[PDB]
């Protein structure tokens, strides 16, 4: 709500080996763009890499 | 392979059928065969003499059939 | 990325009778995704806007689970079909000749490698192929399709920043890509072997590694 | 290998104007409605000329295929893909 | 002729000679839901009629999505005409004029433009998806425009390769699709002669990706060509429905022999196709050459080395061959221009079939008066000059022939809209290359050059010095209403004329585009949706005007209405203070406005039929039922004007002198509206007392019309005014798991879900919901992002509903940049729209 | 039957059962020997030529045929 209104107002008015966390994106206010519904792939497809049993 | 000739549009239809020896025949169609041998109801002879002679149930060899015309509108 | 070209800013456009914020009805904010999806509607001065690929029909592929089922089988994941015609009469004299049967009648409907052969249609490249040209070992990125996925929610911030940074260089490579220049085939090692100063053999890789280490030293 | 080209050309002639000359020397010019593998022609709007030269009008005609001497087809059929 | 063209299976001389015989021409439009396979078909046919133009192995050559944005978006945006000569099953050749129409619900105007100049419709339906939203909408539109309807169930391979249904269940799915189409047709049409069934040859089965296209007759002909002694026409009559084959008696019965017996369609058609596909995709190395030997297909060695998809395409192409089933369908069940001319003149000609010119047009005689109707305008890539496109309903158009072009406002008494022009060139339009010709007879489609100057949307091209009593064809009646509204303004005000010229050009391109200039000097574009306006602005900025254009926020068009009867009977007098009118305003009965707009009632009816209709349908007495004066701002506006003046109180003969002016005043007043200069909807205006000055020098003209408009406004303002939102109808297809996510996305935008239901034979679900148009911008993107792309939605305008708040309430305080609560949405929608229009800040409620 | 594919496109005169002569361009033939002759003219005996065009004659009345002119351009 407050971040909602603030976004509306804004729109209309050394060797660093590790990346700085300030460069992160996806720090969003809309709950639809944070809690994205996860694809289930009919319960038979799985994401690569992660352990299958998990 | 002898496909039946298409006369279903000429079904139940008053027709004039001319012949080999200059003969000509009139009536209504009731059926055919792949040899187009033709059955006629209410057949009328009307030979070249000019007098119409009626017979009725007749069946004609297709080998002598020259030309089929539907007098009534199809 | 960084700004492609210095231009006007969101704080640089003065109030006009056009863009007056008192004439604007706000229901839901115009997110950046809305401006990417329709670059010519939600955006002023669109340049270098590559139109995104619109919807692709949903591939309703039923992944098999048990190989002891028929290849063509009404899977429970498929919603049932609720049951409920100028046909000729039986007495109509139409008979099918003696030597006429459906085209492939002896051929079985499905073989023991039909379910697997269909699942290969939707396999990612190169598993949807059956022939091709060999690639170099270093030209095969095994994780390139890992970081092209969505940023994984719940991972620490370092992981997500790594994902985005990998995507940045991927996009830069795909964008700054230049055509390979035309040239005339000249090979260094063939030239070396042509001269009398070099000779060929066949050694273990470790031995050659030791030789290269000592030679560099 | 089964059905000859001229029968195919006659099939193409359906819908055009055709003139038909049967063994009795009778000329039938009219719109060809249908044709079969045999020369059985169902053809319409006939301007029919007899041997003596008398001309008549007859709206529907069906000619037995065995009893055609020759059939004159419209010239645009010379460009049929089947004639190449 | 004399134009370098791709080599064809036929020769263009044959094509030119076919155009003269109107009985061998088929004017067909391809329509269907989005991405239902309508475009390969065209190349899936261009390839079969163009040996050198082939589809790429890994990429489909759309060949009719010739546009830039069409090629990147992969979405049909504009109709593309294709003229090809296609052979029949019997070897006969017909000339086909095919209209490839876009399937997106936003671009329905292109579909109506195609439907106007077409005699038949081929509806494409995905075999897996089934009957979707646009399929129903296009069925309704086609049966309403009196077009022959045929169905092509495309993408049947999805039943085999994706869903992997058993052949019997694939048959059930196909029968269910056909039954759904039949039910829709019977719903939107009264006469029964449009029964769709593969037994009648109406329905074809196809898979354009793999070059499969067969009817029952074509497959029976494949059998006959293999085994000579069978009659394929009688065979085809037993290949559908609950008719089973008995191999012992070699006869087809209506009862299954014993048990485990399959229907004829499964045994003879579906099972062989299943086996072909299964062999190709599973046993290509093991047991493919043997089956190919059985079917008589011999593939060369380098041909068997192909990938599975090109190999399947090639095998099916060899087995099936040309698309003769499609041509059989369209020849048997789509009228030729000669036969279909009469319904076309009956429906789309203002003069009616009975007119003398109507008769000559209904004959479709190419030696008669010229009568060409153009509905599409195609711009050359330079974007300077356009080319009109339409069919020649009568006569014959020639290159270099001067013509008289009639606009949309041209009447037989106002002959000022007509303009003489000179035809420059004529092209027989094909998808990509234009084949220039010298003349085009009746019944054909022609691309005309030189008549683009005086036309905006549609035209009727006739001959000068003849055809004096030549009227026009009715302007296109579209499926939807343009609601989404955006404003445009050049970045540099110096180049305003350039943007105006570009606006004229885009108005020419898009049939349903409405560009208007508001009172405040604001240029406004009306569109159907986000994609529609996106592509409109893409064309405007890049194609027609090379300047930079600013775009305002999207907004919708509102409508104004009432909810009770006016408290005090309003009155208004002329400046002469002699003529006085008294009116009251009350809301119309439920469901009457829709009856009025949909031409269920017309004021052209005699007073008797009007009265009886109102009496039997809405409980009106004869006095009021026959008392109707006008029917809203247009001839079919959703408002009614009724006179309750008693014969004793006011002399009716004198009232007739001012009837013709009160009607105009009421029409203009409803056209403007007092709240925010929006249309008035669903309002009944009753006149109670009309004091008329006897002297005609005092009444009539510019004295009584403004009084009528003012009294209309004041009467409207007494009964509680309300605003009206356009409501969108959204259909969403999504898997079972993402249904809840769809609900969550909808709940945030004032959405109200009507129904979710499984798609029979598919693992997906259809969610149908209602969403306000204004609370819909980015809804598609929200739904496709929250669901990771697994849910897709198409939205179309449905109806008008009242905004929750009360527009006339000064107690509400609104901040400039915050979303408002529903209790006072109407107040914001009203004042902000007024500010946008440039009017005062608030209304002045008075008498 | 190469004995007549060799004769295609050649200007051919064919003799009919009733004595009619048909001169034209040989286009096509079938097993029943129905002939396709384009820009065909008929010669009857008193000399007279009647231009007819594309003639499809049934095999019944065809008797004898002979090359008269080389294929045109
Ligand atoms: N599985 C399958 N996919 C097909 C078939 N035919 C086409 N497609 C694909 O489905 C999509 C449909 O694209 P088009 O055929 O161009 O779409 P359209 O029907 O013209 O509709 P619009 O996008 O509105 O123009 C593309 O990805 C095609 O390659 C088919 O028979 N089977």
């Amino acid at each position: 709500k407050s971040k909602e209104l603030h976004a509306i107002k804004e729109r209309y008015l050394k060797f660093v080996f590790e990346w700085d966390a300030s460069e992160d994106t996806s720090i969003d206010y809309n709950p639809l763009y944070k809690e994205r519904h996860q694809v289930q792939l009919l319960g038979r497809g799985f994401i690569a890499g992660i352990d299958l049993k998990q | 392979k002898a496909h039946p000739p298409e006369l279903k549009k000429f079904m139940d239809k008053k027709l004039s059928l001319k012949l080999n020896g200059g003969r000509h025949v009139q009536g209504i169609l009731r059926g055919f065969d792949p040899f187009m041998n033709l059955v006629i109801d209410e057949c009328v002879e009307m030979a070249t003499s000019g007098q119409q002679n009626n017979i009725g149930m007749v069946v004609i060899r297709g080998n002598s059939i020259i030309m089929l015309e539907a007098l009534e509108r199809v | 990325f960084e700004p492609l070209v210095r231009d006007i800013n969101l704080q640089d456009e003065d109030w006009n009778e056009f863009n007056d914020i008192n004439k604007i009805i706000i229901r839901q904010p115009i997110r950046t995704e809305y401006k990417i999806a329709f670059p010519y509607l939600y955006n002023n001065l669109p340049h270098h806007v590559h139109l995104t690929w619109y919807h692709t029909p949903n591939v309703v592929f039923i992944k098999t689970e048990d190989p002891d089922l028929p290849a063509f089988y009404f899977d429970p994941l498929i919603n049932p079909i609720s049951h409920r015609e100028p046909l000729p009469d039986d007495d109509e004299e139409f008979e099918l000749p003696e030597f006429v049967e459906p085209f492939l009648k002896d051929t079985p409907l499905y073989t023991d490698n039909t379910a697997n052969g269909i699942a290969l249609l939707w396999a990612p490249r190169p598993f949807n192929l059956r022939s091709g040209r060999t690639r170099r070992a270093l030209d095969i990125p095994l994780v390139k399709n890992w970081y092209r996925e969505h940023c994984p929610a719940g991972q620490p911030v370092k992981v997500r920043v790594s994902y985005q940074k990998l995507l940045k260089y991927y996009v830069l490579n795909a964008l700054k890509h230049r055509p390979p220049k035309a040239q005339k085939k000249r090979y260094l090692f063939r030239s070396f072997k042509a001269t009398k100063f070099f000779q060929s053999t066949k050694l273990d890789w470790v031995e050659v590694g030791l030789q290269v280490c000592r030679q560099g030293y | 290998m089964s059905i000859g080209v001229p029968i195919k050309v006659l099939h193409e002639a359906e819908g055009h104007i055709v003139t038909c000359e049967t063994n009795t020397g009778e000329v039938y010019r009219g719109k060809l409605i249908e044709a079969e593998d045999n020369m059985n022609c169902q053809m319409s709007n006939i301007t029919v000329t007899y041997r003596d030269g008398r001309v008549a009008q007859l709206e529907q005609v069906y000619i037995r295929g065995s009893k055609i001497r020759f059939l004159i087809l419209p010239d645009m059929l010379k460009n049929a893909p089947m004639l190449k | 002729m004399e134009q370098t063209l791709p080599v064809t299976v036929y020769e263009m001389d044959f094509l030119a000679d076919l155009m003269d015989n109107s009985e061998l021409i088929r004017n067909v439009t391809l329509c269907g839901h989005l991405h239902h396979g309508k475009t390969c078909f065209v190349d899936c046919l261009i390839e079969q009629t163009h040996p050198e133009i082939r589809k790429r192995y890994d990429q489909d050559l759309c060949y009719t999505d010739i546009l830039f944005t069409e090629q990147e978006r992969g979405v049909g945006i504009k109709s593309t005409p294709v003229t090809v000569v296609l052979p029949d099953t019997k070897g006969k050749s017909y000339l086909f004029n095919i209209m490839d129409t876009p399937g997106h619900v936003n671009f329905s105007d292109e579909v109506t433009a195609g439907l106007r100049i077409s005699d038949g419709v081929v509806l494409f339906i995905d075999a897996a998806e089934g009957v979707m939203l646009n399929t129903e909408r296009l069925i309704k539109h086609a049966v309403q425009e009196r077009l022959a309807v045929t169905v092509c169930i495309n993408k049947i391979d999805r039943l085999i390769l994706e869903l992997k249904l058993p052949p019997t269940d694939a048959y059930y799915k196909l029968r269910h699709i056909v039954d759904e189409v039949n039910g829709l047709i019977s719903m939107y049409s009264t006469d029964e002669n449009l029964i769709l069934s593969p037994l009648l040859g109406n329905v074809c089965f196809s898979s354009s990706q793999y070059s499969i296209c067969f009817t029952l007759g074509s497959f029976a002909k494949i059998y006959a060509d293999t085994f000579g002694d069978i009659n394929y026409q009688e065979f085809a009559k037993r290949l559908w429905g609950d008719i089973y084959f008995n191999p012992k008696t070699r006869k087809f019965t209506k009862k299954a022999p014993t048990s485990s017996s399959q229907r004829s369609f499964v045994e003879f058609i579906l099972e062989p196709l299943y086996k072909i596909l299964a062999q190709v995709v599973g046993d290509v190395d093991t047991s493919l050459p043997r089956t190919l030997d059985e079917l008589g297909i011999h593939l060369t060695k380098e041909e068997l080395k192909l990938n599975i998809r090109p190999l399947l395409r090639l095998v099916c192409k060899k087995f099936f061959g040309e698309f003769t089933g499609f041509v059989d369908m369209c020849v048997q069940h789509i009228p030729s221009p000669k036969v279909g001319a009469k319904p076309k003149i009956e429906h789309t000609y203002t003069g009616g079939v009975d007119s003398d010119l109507g008769e000559a047009m209904s004959d479709c005689d190419p030696d008669g008066p010229l009568m060409c109707h153009t509905t599409k305008m195609y711009s050359t890539d330079d974007g300077v000059q356009f080319h009109a496109f339409g069919r020649v309903l009568s006569g014959t158009i020639h290159a270099g022939q001067p013509v008289k072009v009639l606009g949309e406002n041209y009447t037989l008494e106002d002959e000022e809209d007509s303009q003489i022009c000179t035809v420059g060139r004529l092209w027989i339009s094909v998808a990509r290359y234009h084949i220039e010709v010298n003349r085009v007879p009746a019944g054909n489609w022609v691309l005309i050059e030189g008549v683009d100057q005086p036309i905006v949307k549609t035209a009727t091209i006739t001959e000068p010095r003849g055809n004096e009593e030549a009227q026009i064809f009715r302007p296109l009646k579209f499926n939807t209403t343009s609601v989404i509204k955006i404003a445009v303004e050049p970045v540099n005000p110096s180049e305003l004329p350039k943007m105006l010229d570009g606006l004229r050009k885009v108005n020419k391109s898009y049939p349903s585009l409405t560009t208007k200039v508001e009172e405040s000097g604001e240029h406004v574009i009306l569109g159907t949706g986000e994609l529609y306006l996106d592509c409109v602005m893409h064309d405007l900025r890049k194609m027609y005007s090379e300047i930079d254009i600013k775009v305002a926020d999207p907004v919708v068009t509102f409508c104004e209405t009432v909810v009770e009867t006016s408290s005090l009977k309003c009155f208004a007098e002329t400046p002469n203070k002699k003529n006085k009118i008294t009116m009251i305003a009350e809301p119309l009965e439920k469901g009457l406005a829709e009856d009025i707009e949909n031409e269920v009632v017309q004021i052209t009816w005699n007073r008797k039929k009007l009265g009886e209709f109102f009496q039997t349908k809405y409980d009106w007495d004869l006095l009021a039922a026959r008392s109707i004066w006008a029917f809203g701002p247009d001839a079919t506006g959703p408002n009614i004007l009724v006179d309750d003046t008693l014969p004793s109180e006011v002399d009716k003969a004198l009232l007739g002198s001012v009837k013709d002016s009160i009607v105009q005043g009421f029409q203009w007043g409803t056209r403007e509206g007092p709240l925010c200069d929006e249309l008035i909807r669903n309002v009944k205006f009753k006149i109670l007392d009309a004091v008329v000055a006897q002297e005609p020098l005092h009444r009539g003209g510019g004295q009584i019309i403004p009084t009528a408009r003012r009294v209309v406004y004041s009467a409207f303002l007494m009964a509680t005014p309300r605003l009206m939102e356009p409501y969108y109808f959204v259909e969403v297809q999504a898997p079972a798991d993402c249904v809840s996510a769809v609900y969550t996305v909808l709940a945030r935008r004032r959405g109200h879900v009507t129904q979710d239901a499984p798609i029979p034979g598919s693992p997906l679900y259809t969610i149908k919901a209602f969403i306000p148009a204004i609370d819909s911008f980015g809804f598609e993107t929200d739904l496709r992002t929250h669901t990771q792309g697994q849910a897709f939605s198409l939205s179309v305008f449905h109806h008008w509903q009242i905004v929750p708040g009360d527009p006339l309430d000064k107690s509400i305080v609104i901040r400039p940049l915050e979303p408002q609560p529903a209790p006072h949405l109407a107040r914001e929608f009203m004042i902000k729209t007024r500010r946008r229009k440039g009017l005062s800040e608030d209304v002045s409620i008075s008498k | 039957s190469s004995k007549m594919l060799q004769h295609i496109d050649y200007r051919m005169r064919c003799i009919l059962q009733d004595g009619r002569i048909f001169i034209g361009t040989f286009k096509a033939f079938d097993k029943h020997m129905n002939l396709i002759l384009c820009d065909c003219d008929e010669f009857r005996k008193r000399e007279e030529k009647r231009v007819l065009g594309l003639v499809l004659l049934r095999g019944e009345n065809l008797v004898s045929m002979t090359v008269e002119g080389p294929p045109p351009k």
